[PDB]
RNA sequence: UCCCCCGUGCCCAUAGCGGCGUGGAACCACCCGUUCCCAUUCCGAACACGGAAGUGAAACGCGCCAGCGCCGAUGGUACUGGGCGGGCGACCGCCUGGGAGAGUAGGUCGGUGCGGGGG
RNA sequence: AGAGCGCAAGGGUAGAAGGGGGCCUGACUGCGAGGCCUGCAAGCCGAGCAGGGGCGAAAGCCGGGCCUAGUGAACCGGUGGU
């Protein structure tokens, strides 16, 4: 995706968020500049764009760096995002979190069961040029009290577990309606 | 109830600073239990009271893993 | 719970560190002002929630109360509370996430979640998910 | 001082160890 | 007294074996035996101070040595036992005096054993050292029937410059140890 | 080990640090506050003969020449890890005897 | 207990604390008096 | 001056844990022995003494790797000396000076005195 | 270092204040530069000096216990001394 980035320098940081610019940051293993989006674009933007797809930045300077958001910092006190960190690419491996599609009917949701969900995303090293959308999660032997871990993901080439090699995916808990409501109400 | 208790304050705690003048056995800082390591020109008595052996001025060295210690360095 | 008897009442300052992030389930039950949430309060939530949607899917409680609450028999000044009267309560400040559901409609929940609204003292704000978390 | 092992099955080994008369049976010969 | 079968056993028999099933590069990798302890637990002497003395007495014989003593010290309520006072018996044995014990173990102690089946060959630290259990102890050449108060048991351990158990297992077996395959 | 060694460091001045090898038997004279040593007199890695104890004694003699010409005499010995009976006893036991 | 110890041949007490029925009968520790140094004090 | 060692003090985990490699001429260790000085609540494991030969396996010295540990910006907050505004109140907001913690980028298998032995 | 440090809690501590032996009784007298604390009274720390002494080859440590509680002005009277 694209952005609309611009240079900062002594714009001051609260009265800029006034105007409409969300204040944010570049930076590599060599790079560290102040910048600052727009709100409203950014937003519509990083909607979809999210930290697991790339985004280069159209700088004035006409340069178009392959950036992606490093870290955000969401405002308390009713969520709206705050500042934004952009970490930009090269050639050399890097590690981020990748989607997860978790596709089919497992057998839990059958006998009645809930969609656990634990990693719904994960954080991989990979080179720059794998761009991943997202990684095929065969749940659907799962049945209830069962559980996926990261020890059994399908891993595309070029790409390795950048995690502990046995955390958890994705489980299948029960409902909870009736039964434990006039139990527990009593057994307590 | 039963709980209004309580001894009496001990005032302990750093007596003397870095760059002040001290005469010749000044507790220069009473304290718990080692919070400050002696130095030179410096003792200490059976409570930890870190005080002068000299006179001059006292000064502060952190030295993380040994700890924290207090001397006098003489002058006249 | 299990650790001591009374505890001090405590300000509740700014809404820092009371508020947080969908970090579970789809859609969340965020506060928009302070309060000490009570045991019952929470309970009261959590059975309207379920009895909403029957065999419903998950429903995570994000906070929970651990300030023993005192409370005097009706007399006068001798000795501090015998408190305990309400139980505990969860210092909840504004942003806070209470309750998220998860594993069914988006009907169901805007109902449900709006249902516990009331339940509590609160007023109180919906959240969806967006895709607000940290990475890359 | 060289402990002979006296281990009635047919055995007789110098050894080392108090009392060089040790009354034994069932060694490593039987 | 340096000089004995199991002395030269190790060396003209052992050591170049084990430069066979392995291949060393060192004479000081090879798995040598240089330290034999032995143990006694002692609840029972907390009593009587004289039954102690039997037992490190008795011990001093076998063991063809020094005896010691080692009290305990978190100890039992449920079994009579509080702080630094009972007793538990041990004696630490190297050099010759390691290798004429081992002699009167292979050669009188474990033939002569209730219904000896062999040494059970899990009972390795998994590491290169070896721990064994006894029952009684008039097993020993030198200890007379007509003198044993009680069948005071013990158990001892031995160590190796081994780190596998598998060059200890070798290496034990080398030495002539009658493993309960 | 070196408990020794913090005592006398916080005694005075002029250590003695005996270090002595299985075969050798070096000693220093170091000043602490600064970290400086004055009389080195080693042993076997300097000149003497081969006889540890008799050698030591001989050292020992040597820093005490060194020594005396410095105008140093504060006897700050330095046990080091060391139990003072033989090797080491010679030391400044000769370096104390002149 | 309240002890008070004495010398030998001569007049002259010193603060001490004996032991009741704990392991303690007789006190026969060494001492300082003010006449002469250094002599030998029983409890009495 | 330069390089490898041995003794030792400073900085206080960017010195460390773990993995792989290397050094025995010198130095150090392990090592041979237990008569003498000396020693282990039992053992020459440890302290100790006299010393061929063998070894660098263990230990230590020197290198390289980052998986753990440790260090760790910048930007933006939270909080807050001093000043002040709104609302009925639980509280919220601005101006001026200060500004974290956590998290991201990232760094890290050490710098360094003085004496001594060796080419 | 999450143990131990007689006992509450805390600060401190294995580069010992902790565990173990050997010799010993400084759980000495006569004092006290200078300080902490403090309304008063009281409480607290103390280098160093002289005497005679203990442990260590020695530099040196010892005027009780890792430290912070374990207590009572004056009066009247008891016992022993100059
Ligand atoms: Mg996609
Ligand atoms: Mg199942
Ligand atoms: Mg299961
Ligand atoms: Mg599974
Ligand atoms: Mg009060
Ligand atoms: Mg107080
Ligand atoms: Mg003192
Ligand atoms: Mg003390
Ligand atoms: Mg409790
Ligand atoms: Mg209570
Ligand atoms: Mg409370
Ligand atoms: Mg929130
Ligand atoms: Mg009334
Ligand atoms: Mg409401
Ligand atoms: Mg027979
Ligand atoms: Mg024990
Ligand atoms: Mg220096
Ligand atoms: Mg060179
Ligand atoms: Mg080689
Ligand atoms: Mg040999
Ligand atoms: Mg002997
Ligand atoms: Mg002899
Ligand atoms: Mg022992
Ligand atoms: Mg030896
Ligand atoms: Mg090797
Ligand atoms: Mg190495
Ligand atoms: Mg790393
Ligand atoms: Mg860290
Ligand atoms: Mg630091
Ligand atoms: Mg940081
Ligand atoms: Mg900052
Ligand atoms: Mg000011
Ligand atoms: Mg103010
Ligand atoms: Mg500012
Ligand atoms: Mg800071
Ligand atoms: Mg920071
Ligand atoms: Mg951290
Ligand atoms: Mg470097
Ligand atoms: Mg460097
Ligand atoms: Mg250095
Ligand atoms: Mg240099
Ligand atoms: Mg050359
Ligand atoms: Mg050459
Ligand atoms: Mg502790
Ligand atoms: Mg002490
Ligand atoms: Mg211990
Ligand atoms: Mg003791
Ligand atoms: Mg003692
Ligand atoms: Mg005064
Ligand atoms: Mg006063
Ligand atoms: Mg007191
Ligand atoms: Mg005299
Ligand atoms: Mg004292
Ligand atoms: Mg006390
Ligand atoms: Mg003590
Ligand atoms: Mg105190
Ligand atoms: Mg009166």
């Amino acid at each position: 995706y694209r952005l609309k980035a611009y240079y900062r320098e002594g714009e001051k940081p609260s009265a800029l968020r006034r105007a409409g610019k969300l204040p944010g940051v570049m930076y590599n293993r060599h790079l560290n500049r102040k910048v600052y989006v727009d709100l409203v674009e950014f937003d519509k933007v990083f909607r979809q764009a999210s930290i697991h797809h790339v985004i280069v930045l159209e700088l004035p300077d006409g340069q178009s760096l392959p950036t992606l958001v490093r870290q955000v910092n969401l405002d308390k006190r009713r969520r709206r995002p705050e500042h934004v960190d952009f970490f930009v690419l090269s050639d050399e491996p890097v590690e981020m979190y990748v989607p997860l599609r978790f596709v089919g009917t497992p057998a839990g949701v059958r006998a009645g069961g809930v969609l656990q969900e634990i990693h719904r995303d994960i954080l991989v090293k990979v080179s720059p040029r794998n761009i991943p959308e997202f990684i095929e999660v065969d749940v659907s032997g799962l049945e209830i009290g069962d559980s996926l871990h990261a020890s059994d993901l399908k891993l595309p080439p070029g790409v390795e577990l950048a995690v502990s090699p046995e955390e958890t995916i994705a489980a299948v808990v029960p409902p909870e309606d009736v039964e434990k409501l006039a139990e527990e109400a009593a057994a307590e | 109830t039963k709980n209004g208790r309580d001894s009496q304050a001990k005032r302990l705690g750093v007596k003397r600073y870095e760059g002040q003048v001290v005469r010749a056995g000044n507790i220069l800082v009473r304290q718990r239990g080692t919070r400050f390591k002696p130095g030179k020109n410096v003792g200490m008595g059976r409570d930890f009271t870190l005080f002068a052996l000299v006179d001059g001025v006292v000064e502060f060295q952190d030295r993380g893993r040994l700890g924290r210690y207090v001397h006098v360095r003489p002058l006249a | 719970r299990m650790k001591y008897r009374k505890q001090q009442r405590g300000r509740l300052k700014g809404a820092t560190k009371g508020g947080d992030y969908v970090a579970f389930g789809d859609f969340g039950l965020v506060a928009l002002e302070p309060a000490w949430i009570t045991a019952q309060q929470i309970e009261a939530a959590r059975v309207a929630m379920v009895r909403h949607f029957r065999r419903g899917g998950k429903i995570f409680i994000r906070i929970f109360p651990d300030k023993p609450y005192t409370k005097k028999p009706l007399e006068v000044r001798m000795g501090k509370g015998k408190g305990n009267v309400e139980g505990y309560v969860a210092v909840v400040k504004p942003g806070r996430v209470m309750f998220e559901v998860a594993g069914v409609t988006e009907e169901q929940a805007m109902e449900a979640l709006r249902i516990a609204g009331h339940k509590l003292p609160i007023k109180t704000k919906i959240v969806r998910r967006d895709a607000y978390d940290e990475a890359q | 001082v060289p402990a002979r092992i006296i281990c009635g099955c047919g055995n007789v080994i110098e050894t080392y160890s108090t009392k060089p008369e040790i009354y034994v049976e069932v060694c490593s010969k039987c | 007294p340096l000089d004995l079968a199991l002395k030269r056993k190790y060396y003209e028999e052992v050591r170049p074996e084990l430069i066979r099933r392995f291949g060393y590069q060192n004479v000081w990798e090879v798995p040598r035996l240089e330290k034999v302890v032995i143990n006694q637990g002692l609840g029972e002497a907390k009593e009587d101070a004289r039954i102690l003395e039997k037992a490190a007495q008795e011990l001093a014989l076998i063991t063809g040595q020094k005896p010691a003593v080692t009290r305990a010290k978190k100890s039992i309520s449920n079994f009579k036992l509080r702080k630094g006072m009972p007793i538990g018996l041990r004696v630490t044995l190297r050099r010759d005096r390691m290798w004429i014990f081992l002699e009167k173990l292979l050669n009188v102690a474990l033939p002569r054993i209730r219904d000896f089946r062999g040494l059970n060959p899990n009972s390795f630290d998994g590491r290169g050292n070896y721990n064994l259990g006894l029952r009684e102890q008039l097993i020993f050449p030198e200890i007379t029937y007509d003198m044993v108060d009680a069948l005071r048991g013990m158990d001892i351990a031995v160590v190796t410059t081994a780190e596998t158990d598998e060059e200890a297992r070798a290496l034990l077996e080398l030495l002539g140890f009658p493993f309960r395959k | 080990k070196f408990r020794v060694r913090n005592r006398i460091k916080r005694t005075g001045r002029l250590r003695l640090s005996v270090f002595r090898s299985l075969k050798h038997i070096y000693a220093q004279i170091i000043d602490d506050e600064k970290g400086v040593t004055l009389v080195s007199a080693s042993s076997l890695a300097l000149k003497l003969k081969g006889n540890k104890t008799e050698v030591a004694r001989q050292v020992g003699r040597a820093l005490a020449e060194k020594a005396l010409a410095l105008g140093i005499k504060q006897v700050a010995f330095d046990r080091g890890p060391y139990k003072y009976h033989g090797r080491v006893k010679a030391l400044a036991e000769g370096a104390r005897e002149g | 207990l309240l002890l008070e110890c004495t010398e030998c041949k001569r007049r002259n007490y010193a603060t001490e604390k004996n032991k009741r029925n704990t392991p303690n009968k007789l006190e026969l520790r060494k001492y300082c008096p003010w006449c002469r140094k250094h002599t030998v004090h029983r409890e009495v």
